[PDB]
């Protein structure tokens, strides 16, 4: 509903919630001059 | 080409 | 989308389908920001030079879809609109500046494995991620090519944000602070773009700090699809966030 989205916002039940990665998210994280 | 949706939605 | 791939199941659970009641047709993409609110491009609803002026009653929102044309029984949820709100300064006359609109659902939708809202950026998220070279992701059921067709499943493509001057030199339209452009350079030897049908969808990024997905742009306009030396343009969601907050708290959420 708003600021920084929601609460549970942006955590995917089938990926973030289970600690599974989608097949190309790597490509994003590596461009933020390698992720977290 | 759209498959029919239930009428409860129109 | 042009030169994307099929999304995986539950990869963008916020992706919404804007669907015309009759004729029954895909109008644009859109995204779920809470259980009652959807965010889209104003030009999906209102575009006078083409006699486009959609109403609440003219539309349906379809959430949790994968397939473009099937009715995904026991997956997808179809809702009705309570009310549409267009930015009072959306500029359809000249460049589609402020191309954004909220749709308040008739009833809240229930989340599930295939249905979940994306976050809206805060000032600091915007500041770290909206940078030249960083990649975002666009999704949609639009055209596969400028002219031929239609995917059978939701497509995806990752694209780099491009520096403002490169944006401005690629066109003759006046670019404003409410827009950013994304795409590879002819040089880069990598393609991709949103195309017809994709408008109103989400450009998202995943924060490396908290692991959350944020919607930074809305598929807004382009010249052709995937042409060399041309870029897609997106509405800048963070710059328009206070009109967003305002509407949500003056009328519902
Ligand atoms: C769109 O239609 C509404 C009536 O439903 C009207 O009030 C509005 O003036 C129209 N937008 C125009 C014609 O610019």
């Amino acid at each position: 509903t708003f600021g920084s989205g929601e609460a549970d916002c942006g955590l995917r039940p089938l990926f973030e919630k289970k600690s599974l990665e989608d097949k190309t998210e790597r490509e994003l994280l590596e461009s933020y001059i390698d992720g977290r | 080409d759209f498959e029919e949706i239930p009428e409860e939605y129109l | 989308i042009v030169e994307g791939s099929d999304a995986e199941i539950g990869m963008s659970p916020w992706q919404v389908m804007l669907f015309r009641k009759s004729p029954q047709e895909l109008l644009c993409g859109a995204s779920l920001i809470s259980d009652r609110w959807v965010l889209t491009a104003a030009h999906c609803l209102l575009y006078p030079p083409w006699d486009k002026n959609f109403t609440e009653n003219d539309l349906l929102v379809r959430i949790g879809k994968h397939s473009r044309t099937r009715y995904e029984r026991n997956i997808e949820k179809i809702s009705m609109l309570e009310k549409i709100y267009i930015h009072p300064r959306y500029n359809w006359r000249e460049n589609l500046d402020r191309d954004i609109a909220l749709m308040k659902l008739k009833k809240p939708v229930a989340f599930s494995d295939y249905i979940h809202p994306v976050c809206l950026p805060d000032r600091e998220t915007a500041a770290s991620l909206l940078q030249a070279g960083y990649k975002g992701r666009v999704t949609g059921w639009g055209n596969l090519k400028e002219t031929w067709g239609q995917p059978s499943v939701l497509q995806v493509v990752n694209l780099p944000i491009v520096e403002r001057p490169v944006c401005k030199d690629s066109t003759r339209i006046r670019i404003t602070d409410n827009m950013f452009c994304a795409g590879y350079k002819p040089d880069e030897g990598k393609r991709g773009d949103a195309c017809e049908g994709d408008s109103g969808g989400p450009f998202v990024m995943k924060s490396p700090f908290n692991n959350r997905w944020y919607q930074m742009g809305i598929v807004s306009w382009g010249e052709g699809c995937d042409r060399d030396g041309k870029y897609g343009f997106y509405t800048h969601v963070f710059r328009l966030k206070k009109w967003i907050q305002k509407v949500i708290d003056q009328f519902g959420e």
